[PDB]
């Protein structure tokens, strides 16, 4: 529905004397969706192409390497492997 | 040859005018009225019909 | 019946650059709408009604465009 | 505000071509707002691809031999 | 307006260099020739013996564009008068060489000998490094000659920009003191210790390019308005804007410069006292700001997915 | 509460409801929606930084849609990834 | 399936391994492989080669020239 | 310069034959080769994720044409 919440938490996180309009933050939410959509039908595509009937964290990593520029991809797939170590640590 | 676009006459396209800078309510739902978007089978089924006949293009 | 203001269509030239516009472009800016328009419509409804009921939403409009590459 | 294409014009016809395939429609003002914006920007951005091409021939006019030219180096024609 | 007559030294053996094709054409057929630096202005001559005579002092830019990355090697001179000449009067008068490209021979009488592998692309770079050097040594040899009296510019071609200010489109270059463009035919010259402020129009969400106003510091000329400039020139150009230092200024409309400069000429002294050049620089009311204390109730729904 | 487990703020459980609510796959896995929540967070903290930091330069608190447009212009990476899009106003 | 004699597989492995260094070393490819890419290499370049003699000869020109190139990758969006 | 340098000149006018292309003149060359690294290099990237990501470091067709259909 509304991811509101934890996107104003990031803000606090980064800049916290900062705030957000609605409209901003609407647009925001479609943004969010969007990109949301798009890794996960790019998933979901992958969930075909590799014959696994599931989708391992590797199919992820995937998919932000291909659907992401550069510096982004490699620095977005070092947020998801402290993640993923983080949750293997129990 | 043609017409013109930079100098005079350019201010007049920009007018503000109430009665065409505004909508209007026909056929148009009501803000209380409650309506559910798709699901995902049938956004895909429709989707997936809708590209078999843009290959068959059989309206025109 | 191709309803288009003419000054919406200058205003569209001005915003892209335009200089100098012949008397000819407006029936060919209002047919390319017309084509644009119609396939985004029907995109539109059909989404519409899949979803079981005869309400168009904004929703509705960013999933047609979804499929050309426009989010 | 100064805005572009008028918004009453714009719905009309969009009812006229909507109620040509299908009759009886519920419309939401987002969607109609988004319908608008949408196609603004798609028509700003072949008009500037249009000026482009009239520029590239030399010539100062423009006309819509331009427009076809555009319209199917970026693919759309079929 | 008038000029001053060219005098010949014959005590001494003077620069020249042939193989210049002249620009703009004297005849209606391009023509072809020769120059010679002499001791008060430049002296072309040709097989037919167009004597055309460029001033030291009538020249403000000296203009030179080299064969690497270019099929045409221009030699670019601007002048303080224009001169007439062949029945015809001219202001920037170029001269250039070519270097040598096919242009047809596509498969309906295309020899096979493409595929010999001559390997002329050797024979080219030897003939385009004869030219540089044989350039090269003609602007120092005016250089001595002209006693440091002008000087020419180079420009900058590895950081220039895609702009469109004529009825075609075009690839702009900076200089030390002007950007230039004589390449594209009629060519386009402006100074750059000359323009008060820059104003770019149509900037908004992604475009492919933008409009951009040339405003000179005097106001009986039209602002000179350079359309088609691509989003990845926009900050570059900023980065050669501070170069030089010049005020620029951003705008999504286009402006009517017609009035504008004939509002500045007939009443000049109302334009400063309203502060000037100020006019380059409610809402949450239009726009309302997320309240930070609307939040879903529902917590704790993550359910179990097993091992 | 595995989003405590996981360590950042995404609910990495509400993303995996909705990814199999989707029906993209028949299976889906443990690890996918930790390291989906952990892109997901990275970009979304990277674009708040970006906006903050244009609304910093704006000399304002709250970040608008001209904001936002600002911030992905002057970011290459996000021009040539998320360039064609659509938002004006509302 | 007629793709063939436009380029000469030689150069075309080499610069295979010359795009190959940088990115991940020592990876192999089957002939396939090498064929498809080939095949895709030349479909793109006749269709790009198709669009920039319309922009050529729509500038009152025969002659096919680099902005014809150039305009044609930034409709295409190069 | 680079290593090598790329593609030979017949090879291109051979693409241009198999075009419409007329009076092709003698800087596309330089402008052909420049795109074909720019656009090749956008697609071995993903050639090369796929075949990484398929758990070999054999490249072969499949993954080629997974790329280039997801280009579209």
């Amino acid at each position: 529905e509304s991811y509101s919440i934890y996107v104003y938490k990031v803000l606090k996180q980064v800049h916290p004397d900062t705030g957000i309009s609605s409209k901003a933050m609407g647009i925001m939410n479609s943004f969010v969706n969007d990109i949301f959509e798009r890794i996960a039908g790019e998933a979901s595509r992958l969930a075909h192409y590799n014959k696994r009937s599931t989708i391992t964290s590797r199919e992820i990593q995937t998919a932000v390497r291909l659907l992401l520029p550069g510096e982004l991809a490699k620095h977005a797939v070092s947020e998801g492997t402290k993640a993923v170590t983080k949750y293997t640590s129990s | 040859d043609g017409e013109e676009l930079i100098g005079d006459g350019m201010e007049r396209d920009y007018r503000a005018i109430p009665e065409l800078d505004a909508y209007e309510a026909e056929g148009l739902a009501l803000d209380d009225e409650d309506v559910e978007e798709l699901t995902a089978s049938q956004r895909e089924a429709a989707e997936r019909a809708m590209r078999q006949r843009d290959r068959e293009a059989g309206r025109g | 019946i191709q309803g288009i203001t003419k000054p919406a269509i200058r205003r569209l030239a001005r915003r892209g650059g335009v200089k100098r516009i012949s008397g000819l472009i407006y029936e060919e800016t209002r047919g390319v709408l017309k084509v644009f328009l119609e396939n985004v419509i029907r995109d539109a409804v059909t989404y519409t009604e899949h979803a079981k009921r005869k309400t168009v939403t904004a929703m509705d409009v960013v999933y047609a465009l979804k499929r050309q590459g426009r989010t | 505000t100064e805005l572009l294409i008028r918004k009453l014009p714009f719905q009309r016809l969009v009812r006229e071509i909507a109620q040509d395939f299908k009759t009886d429609l519920r419309f939401q003002s987002s969607a109609v707002m988004a319908l608008q914006e949408a196609c603004e920007a798609y028509l700003v951005g072949l008009f500037e691809d249009t000026n482009l091409c009239a520029i590239h021939a030399k010539r100062v006019t423009i006309m819509p031999k331009d427009i076809q030219l555009a319209r199917r180096i970026r693919g759309e024609r079929a | 307006v008038k000029q001053d007559s060219l005098v010949i030294n014959l005590n001494r053996s003077n620069p020249k260099l042939k193989d210049l094709y002249i620009r703009p054409n004297i005849a209606q057929k391009r023509m072809q020739g020769s120059l010679e630096a002499h001791v008060n202005g430049f002296r072309f001559t040709s097989v037919r013996g167009d004597k055309v005579d460029i001033l030291y002092n009538n020249i403000k830019h000296a203009l030179f564009q080299p064969c690497d990355g270019e099929m045409i090697i221009v030699l670019h001179f601007h002048l303080k008068n224009a001169i007439m000449f062949g029945k015809k009067r001219h202001t920037d008068v170029q001269f250039y060489t070519e270097v040598g490209e096919i242009t047809t021979d596509l498969g309906k009488h295309q020899h096979m000998h493409d595929r010999d592998d001559l390997y002329a692309e050797q024979m080219e770079r030897e003939m385009r490094h004869k030219l540089k050097t044989a350039f090269k040594n003609f602007i120092e040899k005016v250089e001595a000659l002209t006693k440091e009296e002008l000087e020419f510019e180079v420009p900058f071609r590895d950081l220039g920009f895609n702009g469109a200010p004529y009825r075609s489109t075009c690839l702009l270059q900076p200089t030390s003191s002007a950007l230039v463009n004589a390449t594209e035919w009629p060519p386009f010259v402006v100074t750059l210790d000359e323009v008060e402020l820059i104003h770019f129009e149509r900037v908004q969400f992604h475009l492919k390019n933008f409009d951009m106003v040339i405003v000179y510091k005097d106001y009986s000329k039209k602002v000179t308005m350079i359309n088609a400039i691509p989003v990845a020139s926009l900050d570059p150009i900023k980065e050669w804007l501070n170069s030089c230092d010049l005020k620029y200024t951003e705008g999504v409309q286009s402006l009517n410069w017609t009035k504008i400069m004939k509002t500045i000429v007939d009443d000049p002294e109302g334009f400063f006292e309203q502060g000037g050049w100020s006019f380059l620089e409610e809402s949450e009311i239009e726009d309302e700001t997320f309240n930070p204390s609307e939040d879903d109730y529902e917590e704790e729904e993550e359910d179990s997915d097993e091992d | 509460t595995r989003s405590s487990r996981a360590g950042l703020q995404f609910p990495v459980g509400r993303v995996h409801r909705l990814l199999r609510k989707g029906n993209y796959s028949e299976r889906v896995g443990a690890g996918a929606p930790v390291y989906l929540a952990a892109v997901l967070e990275y970009l979304t903290a990277e674009i708040l930084e970006l906006a903050g930091n244009a609304a910093r330069d704006n000399k304002k608190t709250r970040i608008i849609p001209r904001h936002l447009q600002l911030a992905i212009r002057n970011d290459e990476e996000l021009n040539k990834l998320l360039g064609k899009v659509t938002i004006a106003q509302g």
